[PDB]
């Protein structure tokens, strides 16, 4: 980078040489970045099982302090972007699905681009790991929360969101930090929110045939078929003190992710018991003794649903 | 809450903290006497043995307002469990208090 | 050790002690409270 820079309005006639060794040294950037991506390949797929407390693979420890040893080669990582495809880190045969990516004009563009997609690799991965090791004879289906397959949404959304608690803390005080602006941030925001809405998954089945419940019965007249009360009413308690209860089973670490969950399943949710309960609280004397929750109190669980 | 999420509560995300090397800088020389394991030989029963402490000491405690004081002035009825004066009716009292 | 703990009994007398203190404490408050209602007891049917 001094040399090629150095002065120039001058015959430099082994500039040539410069740049077809440091073609070979873009080879080392090249090659070193499809090992980068094949190292979060093999490095990540060593693993086999998600852990006892289902934490973080300490190769994802690997991969990230990995991005720092990329971090303070800056400049030369600045330099070492020159002229280079996305598809020159890439296993061709990929589907851009899976990279939160949405030009090509410096090298700041390929700084946030190629290590954000260097996360994306990580995501995929590890995703990957999950989908065998929960249910090991089936097709790994990917950055899917509308999977018709898993059952396990949750936890391995609790398990990646705890890998992107770690690439965000280590992102946290890294170079990185200032290196990836702009989109980048938002990428690992939709990688997060795909197993966000992992974790909304059943939440969404339970106000889904709520309203659907809603839909069928919407025909005839107030609910004589006071079944259809305790039914829906009944019901909806049983699947919402199941997600309540599969709800402890994890314990989330970033405040921020306790904020997102917590008001997307609460916006998820309210509005359908607003209406419903609203519409429906006028069948008995006691309703009690059908229908359970204020969206009040409801509200409440759901805010100490949270600690 | 907290005490019972730091048992299997990880307490090894705590082992994460230093484990992320606390890069930078490379080490990654992680020796901690890991950590707290902890407690499996029955210091966790000692644990719940102080959990059973505070909600057997609210259940003395509360249970101190079921004698009405068992019907009447039992009044500094400060302790302790006894005297189960079963005259149930009536008002003057049932109270608890 | 001592460790004293391996945190976890040393950071559980953040349980141990502080249990002590809800227990210190459930005894004040039950004493504060209970002391003053039986005092608006002696108030209340003796009074």
């Amino acid at each position: 980078n001094d040399v090629k820079k150095s002065l120039r309005g001058k015959e430099l006639q082994n500039y040539n040489l410069l740049q077809d060794c440091t073609q070979e040294v873009r080879q080392v950037t090249q090659s070193l970045f499809r090992d980068a991506i094949d190292r979060i390949i093999k490095k990540a797929n060593s693993i086999s099982t998600i852990p006892s407390n289902n934490g973080v693979t300490e190769a994802t420890v690997d991969t990230m302090s990995r991005l720092r040893k990329f971090s303070e080669y800056k400049n030369g990582c600045l330099g070492a972007m020159d002229n280079i495809t996305r598809e020159n880190w890439l296993p061709s045969n990929y589907k851009e699905k899976e990279y939160t990516l949405q030009n090509w004009e410096d090298h700041n563009v390929l700084l946030s681009c190629f290590i954000s997609d260097c996360i994306d690799t990580l995501a995929v991965n590890l995703e990957r790991k999950a989908q065998i090791a929960l249910m090991p004879n089936q097709e790994p289906d990917v950055a899917n929360p509308n999977s018709s397959k898993n059952k396990h949404k949750q936890r391995i959304g609790f398990f990646i969101l705890m890998n992107l608690t770690l690439v965000e803390q280590i992102v946290e005080k890294s170079e990185l930090n200032l290196m990836l602006a702009g989109e980048g941030h938002s990428r690992l925001e939709r990688l997060k929110k795909r197993y966000i809405s992992y974790m909304v998954s059943d939440w969404r089945d339970l106000t889904a045939n709520l309203m659907d419940s809603v839909f069928i019965d919407s025909s005839g007249k107030k609910s004589k078929d006071k079944e259809q009360i305790k039914e829906k009413f009944r019901k909806f308690n049983e699947g919402f003190e199941d997600l309540v209860s599969k709800t402890k089973q994890y314990k989330l670490s970033d405040p921020s992710l306790k904020v997102t969950l917590k008001s997307e399943i609460i916006s998820l949710v309210m509005p359908m018991y607003e209406r419903f309960y609203s519409r429906y609280k006028d069948s008995f004397k006691n309703p009690r003794k059908h229908i359970k929750y204020t969206p009040d109190e409801l509200t409440t669980v759901l805010n100490q649903l949270v600690r | 809450e907290h005490i019972e999420k730091f048992l299997d509560g990880t307490y090894q995300n705590s082992i994460i903290n230093e484990k992320r090397k606390e890069n930078i800088l490379i080490g990654d020389s992680n020796i901690i006497e890991s950590y707290q394991k902890s407690l499996i030989l029955k210091e966790e029963q000692i644990n719940e043995v102080r959990l059973k402490g505070e909600e057997f000491i609210t259940s003395v405690s509360q249970n101190l307002i079921s004698f009405f004081t068992s019907s009447q002035s039992s009044l500094p009825s400060s302790l302790k469990d006894s005297t189960g004066d079963i005259t149930r009716s009536n008002k003057d009292s049932g109270s608890p208090l | 050790k001592n460790t004293t703990s391996s945190s976890n009994e040393n950071p559980i007398l953040r349980w141990m002690s502080i249990k002590m203190n809800g227990f210190q404490n459930e005894l004040n408050e039950l004493s504060g409270h209970m002391i003053s209602k039986i005092i608006h007891s002696q108030r209340l049917i003796l009074q």
